[PDB]
């Protein structure tokens, strides 16, 4: 702070131009501007910081917590399991089908359904089909393609 | 002759269909149709004859079109909704069917129609482990079955299906069954009713006997033994009475044999009665193989008698017979999953090598239970041997038939099932724990220790705890952690080492270290105590004190075997410290004999850091370039390669953009951060490229949003960018684009900022950067208020800090100072003072000093340029030295432009230019010269000669060029020589121009 | 057994960059059968396949940068787009104007998704809620909450009433639309999500992660009905069939597959991208698949019934 | 009196870091055999050998990372160099003028290998391509394409019509330059190559392997007729004699050993170079090796005929 002022012409001379410098990156690359103006420059604060510098980086890998060792792995507990079979879960049961269907009348002339009727699809020891089948006296042990079944003792 | 007869064919075609004569009651009927194809009565008749015999879809069509015309006939619709039911398709049925119920409302066949519907999806749900559904289906099938039995309670079919219906429910998980019944099945019909499991049974074992009594046939005496089976099975399996069933059974007996004698010709009957007579309570295991054998011989296509006598064998120790009765029923029946299941239990007893490929082909078929558990604990075996990763058995299964996840599903739908079982919670945790999906595995832990705090608790309690403690510590809930941790003995390695760790995340590091100690006590395994003497040097770091943290490590280096953890954490503690001697006696150790290790990339980071550290700063790049020399494959070096070149030596931009799209190209999930570094080099690099579009940074930077939109440093590698953008478009003068979208930016930042764990010196950085690009950005594009405003909030935020000032300076002065005006000292004094005070930073300086020159004060502004090039070289940087050094060039070139006296600025010019070329080889700096010279002694030669050389060698830039190419255009107009002149043209018109020949054209005709 | 699949058309260079995403709409009662596609440009381009081929007939575009999410809505003509722009700006589709905009930055809106009704147009924020704004009624009426992380899908049942959403971490919420109270939330995968569809009828909700595997969930509880695994790299896009039968997904590895989800296996894998496709659909009765990749190309395929 | 090997020369500090690639041509039949190096530096240096020494010429640079690869022409006087960036230069070798700037894509170019009579400088691709840049005239003429991994090191025949390419995995593909047709796989080592060289009266091809062992093949056929296990640590270069009776390699622990086809025995180990040697080559005859290391030391030794 010497001088405290300056006096210029501002159009100097109307032929040439003014210089406008323009700065792209950090790498040296300059251009050059026409119009009159500010120095306008690109990425004025410089580059965004990416991803943080090496010695914090690494103190948090390795010194944040003891969590990474293989102390604390998945592994280094070495369990076991006990097997139970069970085959009796294997045993299938399979159910009957309704014998019956609610079905329609027809009027035997012009044919008009009169209503919905049903029919039938095709110890106390009824008399109507009942044959006394013995489920002890003698119990047929061979199975359909061995030699040989099983005895079981009788209860 | 054609038609006209319809009343004939009608007759014939009924007399036909009434008698069993098929064949001609269709072409009758058809013929009928040929006749006159509109009567609905001919179609309708023609549809049930063919329904009579065995097409069901011509029926199905010929129904559809009676049904088209006069749609207000219920019986012709009903049949159309019949007959597409009966195909599957039930949806479509039970809508068609609530649309009838909808017009009309005592419809009882519509109400039988959905009823049974409903249960059909519900056996489907439960043919797959989807309860839920089941449940609630079943739910609404008796509201419909009840709904129907309102109006006409004489049928037995709507009782039979009532009573299937709730029945049907058995094996469904008690706890999971509220079903909410209602009106006349519970006796007097008061309300609404919620029924558990048990009474579900018991009901329907009423309406069982309920239908029976009025129809005594065989079905129903079967389906009713059945039942009394199923309520016997619920009672024992929940434990809750035992020889209190035994009537109950007995009835069950008693209710088969009669169906079974009633009639003897039906496999079905036997099949029952054999299942029934083997129960555990029962016994009798003559009769059944008796049952068994009756029923194949009744009809020899059954798979199932053949597979129950297997399974009979089976658990009576004959594994060969059971074997044979496998095989055959199998044969029978290639797809029927029971004997797969059976031939794999076969297998395991005998101790073959398939057995586990055995249990995956039946998990693979439908999902049943105890398959389902024998995958599961096979594929868990496995993985815990670990002698096993190279047989082919583990490679093979594990990572080529991606067992894992299949057995996950598995057991969860299993355990979804049972819901009783420890070992098949423990077993899903464990799985889930290896897929990183850790919720689910604490969950699970917990529900186990749910299920166990009643058991013997030596050695099925206690690792639950643990297990379920360390997984909750994992996943924040210290708090948690601790309180569980605690509620066991504290006796085993284990739980000290996970008390410790748990009590060092919430803090509490005296206490870590003496939970630490009381391990390291009782250690065998050494590998554990190289581990245990590494987690005390962590954890009583953290408190400070680092002299013994150091010493333990040395201590542990000692041993007999260094373990290669030990001597990482030394390295990064020497780091963590200026000492910086210690780390290259560690690294140089552990690359002496340890090669085991498969990172590769934590040993380049720590070299890199180690030289760093150091401040060489070059040499860093440099081996890193050498490690990823030495393993051309590995992405994460070319990334790490890319990263180190944007932040230390940033003169290779082009290198580092190479090298991050090389790291990009080799895999995917390296995208994110080898892209961004790719973006941050372009910036850095500025446009020395082929000007092509679809590469520039801005590009880049966008496909790294798309990867990851979660971290901080993209959105700021954005705001720079489009600045950028702006700058070289305003160059090119054809259209300033992406104009105001700086604060949506600075937010997003800001909000991803928010929720990262600690990099706390990066983020502060990060915020800081991104609130003075945004505050410039506004100022540059014309936003003045909003910046004002936003520098106002953040200094009413917090007291003072000498960066934010500056920029509410910056804001202040721009209307003031564009506009030529005239200021006091006093502000001049108050923007020295504030930039004085926040100083060591070169722009602060470069702006005052462009102030003074706006303003006019050629020597002071020289003077801050001064400051700044000695500050910038002071600190080592290079761009801003450069960016000093001509912008003064720039100012005394200015200032000599008006011819001023006091012949100085010249020798300022020169020694700038020639500092400039001894750095670099600026073209900007050349163009100084040759303006400098062209003003002092115009002159002819010499001065032609430099700016020849300047316009004519390629390699610069077009806007320089275009400048030198005028002034030597005047310089060459006014020492006459129209034949350079004219080559200047043709030099000007090889290239594109407008300036140059319009000056010509101006000053060819005088 | 499988049926004849095979491509139709190939549009050489559509855009001039990537394009990441594409809608099919066959709105209007009649043959409309419109192509909306979103690349990294200003351009929305609106496609017509007219008879055997496609036709541009429309270039709109009023973006300043790449646009992330375009849709398209059946029961009106009218499209939405959203860009890193930070503007919900939505076009008419008819004269190729631009209706209305909506300022709302990538910390208020990643991607769209239209109503059933085509009235909501919901998005998914940053701070986790999903904001519900309101076509030809204003702006931004209410936003469901869920305390999570970055939301990345929104999908619509089309029954209404099931609102899904996956995340950045994981985790999957599923809202009701009736009274804005989170139902239950899923934990799914361990990576981001950044795809979900429901099926028609609205039962069956199919996700697709950053880690390649495919979950099939079941709605209205938690069960799952298995997780799909074939793929060599992430996944991006899941669309699923207008019959409940068929799925088609597309990955990052350059390969299309078509799953179905009565046996959970894959059908047909189509090799022909060259680089990663980030956009299929179906169209209408679903017959014809689009698949819109990161290389230039349209690709339109033949799935026969 | 037996004339033994003997080290006959050292040079101290020939660059200021490590030095990974040597080239001598005997281009001029004078007393020229010009030497070339390049060594992870933007310098590369040419000296030449004029009657027991190296003097410098000159070092010539631009280049942004390290060079990993130079090549020097037998026909006519002209140098090669490519680097860490995918960035080919050529060197007029009379003056230090670069010729030529053959520039390349992210994955274009990582060795190089001229043709037998100065025409094709064919080069290697980070994804598996051998594509060819015409030299001085074209660029990209073709590229012959093989499906596998990284492929570092090209060997290149003699006489012609054979090229044969090492990759990463350590699978050798043989590619006859007569036509192009793929002739046949040799799947070689489980382990990377880095180097493959042919034979004068190119019948007899060696491998050199990432495990230390050296094969011998017969092109005519798959004959592994050999196999050699004397290097301790990797083994980075081979080279043969412009006789078939004996070649150098170059292990990773300090060892440059010379072995022989005709008994496939070790006849001399040399001990120098207390840092990994990284390259190795024969002069216009039996005479002269040369050995540069990682060390900053170039080494020229002696071996009569």
């Amino acid at each position: 702070m010497m001088e405290t002022e300056r006096l210029v012409l501002p159009p100097p001379d109307p032929l040439d131009l003014p210089l406008r410098a323009v700065e792209l990156g950090c790498t040296g690359h300059w251009e050059l501007l026409n119009l009159p103006g500010a120095p306008e420059s690109s990425l004025p604060h410089g580059l965004p910081p990416c991803a943080p510098d090496l010695q914090q980086e690494a103190e948090q890998l390795f010194l944040s917590s003891p969590a990474w060792l293989p102390l604390h792995g998945v592994e280094h507990s070495a369990r076991k399991w006990q097997r139970k079979t069970d085959p009796w879960s294997l045993l299938a049961v399979l159910g009957a089908p309704v014998p019956s269907d609610l079905q329609a009348q027809r009027h035997p002339t012009t044919g008009q359904i009169l209503g919905y009727k049903e029919v039938l699809l095709e110890l106390n020891t009824r008399e109507e089909a009942e044959e006394e089948i013995d489920f002890e006296k003698d119990l047929l042990t061979i199975p359909p393609g061995f030699k040989k079944g099983m005895d079981f003792a009788p209860k | 002759s054609a038609g006209t007869a319809k009343w004939a064919w009608l007759r014939r075609g009924l007399y036909y269909l009434k008698a069993g004569q098929h064949s001609q009651a269709v072409a009758d009927l058809q013929a009928a149709l040929r006749a006159d194809p509109k009567d609905f009565n001919c179609w309708e008749s023609l549809g049930e004859a063919y329904l009579s015999r065995g097409g069901y879809t011509t029926a199905l069509k010929s129904f559809t079109k009676a049904s088209e015309l006069n749609p207000e006939s219920i019986y012709s619709v009903f049949k159309v909704a019949a007959i597409q039911q009966i195909l599957g398709k039930y949806k479509e049925a039970v809508a068609q069917y609530q649309m009838i119920i909808k017009k009309k409302e005592d419809y009882v066949p519509a109400l039988k129609g959905l009823g049974e519907c409903h249960l059909m999806m519900a056996k489907a749900a439960l043919v797959d482990y989807l309860d839920g559904k089941a449940v609630d289906y079943i739910e609404k099938a008796l509201e419909y079955f009840t709904c129907a039995l309102q109006h006409r309670a004489d049928v037995s079919c709507l009782w039979k299906l009532a009573g299937d219906a709730c029945t049907c429910l058995y094996a469904v998980a008690p706890s999971k069954v509220n079903v909410h019944v209602l009106g006349v099945l519970l006796g007097q019909k008061e309300g609404k009713q919620v029924l558990k499991k048990n009474e579900l049974l018991h009901l329907g074992g009423r309406c069982y006997g309920r239908a029976l009594k009025l129809m005594s046939t065989s079905n129903t005496w079967c389906d009713l033994g059945i039942n009394y089976y199923r309520q016997a099975q619920h009672l024992a399996e929940t434990g809750s009475n035992m020889n209190d069933l035994k009537e109950l059974l007995e009835k069950s007996l008693h209710c088969l044999k009669k169906a079974v004698r009633l009639d003897s010709n039906n496999h079905l009957y036997w099949n029952a009665l054999g299942v029934v007579a083997c129960y555990s309570g029962i016994g009798n295991y003559a009769l059944a193989q008796h049952c068994f054998i009756k029923s194949i011989q009744s009809e020899q296509i059954n798979a199932v008698a053949w597979t129950n006598l297997g399974v009979l064998y089976l658990t009576n120790e004959n594994i060969e017979q059971a074997h044979e009765a496998f095989k055959m029923a199998q044969s029978l029946d290639p797809s029927y999953l029971m004997c797969w299941i059976g031939q794999a239990l076969i297998a395991e007893a005998v101790g073959s090598y398939d057995t586990m490929d055995l249990f995956r082909h039946t998990t693979e078929l439908n999902m049943h239970t105890e398959g389902a558990l024998g995958y599961a604990y096979w594929v868990c075996t496995t993985l815990q041997d670990k002698s096993n990763r190279e047989t082919e058995l583990y490679q093979y299964n594990i990572l080529q038939m991606n067992a894992i996840p299949a057995a996950q599903v598995i057991l969860n739908k299993y355990v979804e099932r049972i819901q009783n079982y420890a070992p098949a919670f423990t077993m899903l945790g464990y799985l889930n724990e290896h897929l990183q999906l850790k919720k689910e595995a604490a969950n699970a832990y917990q529900r186990a220790i749910l299920l166990l705090q009643t058991a013997e608790d030596q050695d099925t309690y206690n690792v639950a705890i643990r297990n379920y403690g360390r997984l909750l510590c994992s996943t924040g809930e210290y708090d948690k952690a601790i309180q569980a941790f605690k509620s066991t003995p504290l006796e085993v390695l284990e739980d000290i080492i996970g008390f410790a760790l748990a009590l060092f995340m919430k803090g509490l590091y005296k206490e870590s270290s003496k939970a630490y100690e009381r391990a390291l006590s009782i250690v065998e395994s050494e590998q554990d105590k190289a581990h245990i003497l590494t987690a005390l040097a962590i954890t009583e770091y953290k408190q400070g004190k680092t002299d013994v943290a150091k010493t333990l490590l040395f201590k542990c280096s000692i041993l007999k075997e260094p373990t290669t953890e030990s001597l990482q954490a030394l390295c990064a503690l020497g780091l963590a410290m200026q000492d910086a001697t210690l780390s290259k006696a560690a690294l140089n150790e552990l690359l002496k004999h340890i090669k085991h290790k498969d990172s590769n990339y934590q040993r380049c980071l720590l070299t890199s850091a180690i030289y760093a550290l150091q401040g060489r700063s070059v040499a860093v790049q440099k081996q890193i370039s050498k490690a990823v020399h030495s393993n051309p494959g590995d992405p994460a070096l070319w990334s790490l390669l890319s990263r180190v070149v944007a932040q230390y030596a940033q003169r290779n931009a082009k290198g580092g953009v190479v090298a991050g799209n090389v790291a990009h190209i080799l895999d995917s999930n390296h995208g994110k951060k080898a892209l961004l570094y790719t973006a941050v080099n372009q910036l850095a690099m500025g446009s020395s490229s082929a000007e092509d579009e679809k590469n520039t940074a801005l590009k880049t930077i966008q496909k790294a949003a798309l990867l990851s939109p979660g971290d901080p440093a993209i959105w700021a590698g954005l705001m720079a960018a489009c600045h950028a953008d702006d700058k070289l478009a305003l160059v090119n003068n054809t259209q300033p684009k992406r104009i105001d979208l700086y604060l949506a930016l600075l937010s997003a930042v800001s909000a991803s900022i928010k929720d990262e764990k600690f990099f706390e010196n990066y983020n502060q950085s990060l915020e800081k950067w991104s609130l003075s690009q945004a505050v410039t950005g506004l100022i540059d594009t014309g936003r003045i208020s909003e910046a004002e405003t936003l520098c106002t909030k953040n200094l009413k935020s917090n007291p003072d800090q000498p960066a934010v000032i500056l920029l509410l300076r910056q804001v202040q002065c721009k209307p003031l100072l564009e506009s030529q005006k005239p200021l006091p000292d006093a502000v001049l004094e108050e923007l020295q003072k504030t930039v004085m005070s926040n100083s060591t930073s070169v722009p602060a300086w470069q702006w005052l000093a462009h102030v003074y020159q706006s303003q006019g004060m050629m020597r002071a502004a020289e003077m801050c340029y001064r400051k700044s090039l000695q500050l910038a070289s002071q600190r080592g940087s290079w761009s801003g030295k450069l960016s000093s050094l001509l912008r003064l060039a720039l100012l005394a070139l200015k200032v000599c432009m008006a011819n001023i006296s006091n012949d100085h600025w010249p020798s300022l010019v020169q020694e700038a230019t020639t500092e400039a070329l001894k750095l670099c080889f600026c073209p900007l700096a050349v163009l100084l010269q040759a303006l400098l010279q062209f003003k002092r002694k115009m002159g002819a030669r010499e001065t032609r000669r430099l700016l020849e050389r300047v316009v004519y060698q390629p390699g610069y830039p077009k806007s320089i060029a275009s400048t030198a190419r005028w002034y030597l255009l005047r310089h060459l107009y006014a020492k006459d020589d129209y034949e350079l002149i004219d080559v200047l043209v043709n030099n000007a018109k090889t290239h594109g121009d407008t300036r140059a020949l319009e000056l010509n054209q101006r000053l060819s005709s005088q | 057994m499988t049926n004849q699949y095979g491509i139709l058309f190939k549009q050489e260079q559509a855009h001039d960059d990537a394009i990441w995403s594409v809608a099919w709409g066959t709105n209007k009662k009649e043959n409309s059968e419109t192509v909306v596609t979103g690349s990294l440009d200003d351009l929305v381009k609106v496609w017509k396949w007219r008879d055997e081929r496609l036709d541009l007939q429309w270039s709109l575009e009023g973006h300043q940068l790449g646009v992330v999410s375009v849709d398209i809505s059946h029961t009106l003509p009218i499209a939405a787009s959203s860009s890193l722009d930070a503007h919900i700006r939505l076009w008419d589709l008819e004269n190729g104007k631009q209706i209305k905009s909506i300022d709302a930055g990538p910390v208020d809106a990643w991607t769209l998704a239209f109503s059933p009704d085509s009235q909501y147009l919901a998005t998914g924020t940053h701070v986790g809620k999903v904001n519900i704004f309101g076509v030809e009624s204003g702006k931004k009426e209410y936003s469901l909450d869920t305390r999570g992380k970055f939301i990345l899908s929104i999908a619509y049942s089309p029954d209404g009433k099931y609102l899904a959403s996956g995340a950045i971490d994981g985790i999957i919420n599923i809202f009701d639309i009736a009274t804005g109270k989170l139902l239950h939330t899923l934990e799914g995968h361990a990576m981001p999500i950044r795809s979900l569809t429901f099926s028609p009828d609205s039962q069956l909700l199919v996700t697709a992660s950053d880690d390649g595997y495919i979950k099939i969930y079941d709605v209205q509880h938690a069960n799952l009905a298995g997780t799909l695994s074939g793929h060599a790299s992430w996944v991006l896009n899941v669309a699923f069939c207008p019959d409940d039968t068929h799925f088609v997904s597309s990955s990052s590895d350059k390969s299309v597959k078509v799953w179905d989800v009565g046996t959970r296996t894959c059908v047909h894998t189509f090799f022909d991208h060259q680089d990663q496709v980030w956009g299929v659909k179906y169209n209408g009765n679903g017959s014809k698949i689009v698949s819109v990749g990161d290389d230039q190309e349209i690709h339109i395929y033949d799935c026969p019934i």
